[PDB]
């Protein structure tokens, strides 16, 4: 057994301080995610020599799919312009995507919320997509909530959680 | 938490199709990886969620830094302009760095190259950086390479590499 590295869920930019920070799935709000049906935990493996997993949740089978998170304006840079995502992936088998999207909520500290329907048959299979939350640009305080959620009557498959993260605009 | 899924190291930006990819330290090239008195291998823990998946290595005294990753250009997605990033931490004993800027090198098929340097004693410890390596075009074919090094005559100590991330950088 490996000795430890401990991290913080942020990063800093080395060229200018910029900070982003990130959520994993322990740490989001997934409704029934310990009901032993809904949603299974698998160990998520990345790489193909020394692999360690990661815990993470795929859908297996339900109508309610309702998955949220929060984050502090205050651990960002105020002045920054951020992009919201959601790291996810639809994998082989999925079903009830075709008639139920994806409702996408971010919710901003000044009470404005970005709102937007996923078709999550326009993903790609097997692959990690970063899922849009939104766009805004940081203040020095205030909470970020997310919801990312469908419970119409559709019995929905095949979807797993990696991470929600805040970064950046790429540059 | 028990059934593994095993999965591709890479996303796709949702709007725009866009690969970008993910690099685990245990699939680059690390000189003198495989000896305990150089690197010393570690599993990347957040408190809140548990084991991150990531066997990551701790410089331990070598004088000897050289890291190397690389990848095929004509496997990303053609005409968009990539950005080559480091992930790393510095971490108490930190010894050797004063004057020895850890260099960054992206290097490309037609042989030429972008050197960045980073001050390690300026950075803060425990928090995870981001470094940019460099820049490129992804046209043409070949391999980009992409390298942290310092080979001066000092024994160093406390550096730890999180990944390499080649991003795209979308509209």
């Amino acid at each position: 057994e490996l000795p430890k590295v401990y991290t913080e869920n942020t990063w800093m930019e080395e060229r200018n301080g910029d900070r982003g920070m990130l959520k994993y799935p322990r740490e989001l709000d997934i409704t029934n995610v310990d009901d032993g049906k809904s949603w299974v935990w698998h160990s998520l493996v990345f790489g193909s020599i020394g692999r360690l997993g990661m815990e993470a949740p795929k859908l297996m089978g339900t109508t309610h799919v309702e998955i949220r998170g929060d984050f502090k304006m205050s651990k960002l840079t105020p002045g920054l312009k951020y992009q919201a995502v959601l790291l996810c992936m639809k994998t082989d088998g999925n079903e009830g995507w075709d008639s139920c999207p994806l409702n996408v909520e971010l919710n901003l500290p000044d009470g404005t919320t970005q709102k937007r329907e996923v078709d999550l048959t326009k993903f790609p299979t097997d692959e990690f997509v970063m899922m849009v939350l939104g766009y805004f640009e940081a203040v020095e305080s205030g909470d970020i909530t997310f919801s990312v959620v469908d419970t119409s009557d559709c019995v929905k498959k095949g979807f797993v959680v990696k991470d929600a993260a805040l970064r950046p605009l790429p540059r | 938490g028990q059934p593994e899924l095993y999965a591709e190291n890479s996303w796709r930006e949702e709007m725009t199709g866009e690969k970008g990819i993910l690099i685990y330290p245990r699939e680059l090239e690390v000189v003198g990886g495989d000896d305990d008195s150089c690197w010393l291998w570690h599993s990347l823990i957040l408190e809140s969620q548990g084991q991150l998946g990531v066997e990551v290595p701790k410089l331990m005294g070598t004088k000897h830094v050289e890291v190397h990753g690389r990848w095929k250009i004509s496997d990303l997605t053609p005409g968009l302009k990539y950005q080559v990033l480091y992930m790393i931490m510095v971490e108490d004993p930190l010894e050797g760095w004063e004057n020895c800027p850890l260099k960054l090198r992206v290097t490309l098929p037609d042989g030429s190259s972008q050197t960045q340097q980073v001050d390690l004693c300026k950075l803060p410890k425990g928090q995870l950086i981001m470094t940019v390596a460099g820049y490129f075009d992804c046209v043409g074919d070949g391999e980009v390479i992409f390298s942290v090094i310092e080979t001066s005559d000092v024994v160093k100590k406390g550096l730890v590499i999180k990944d390499a991330v080649i991003r795209p950088l979308p509209p």
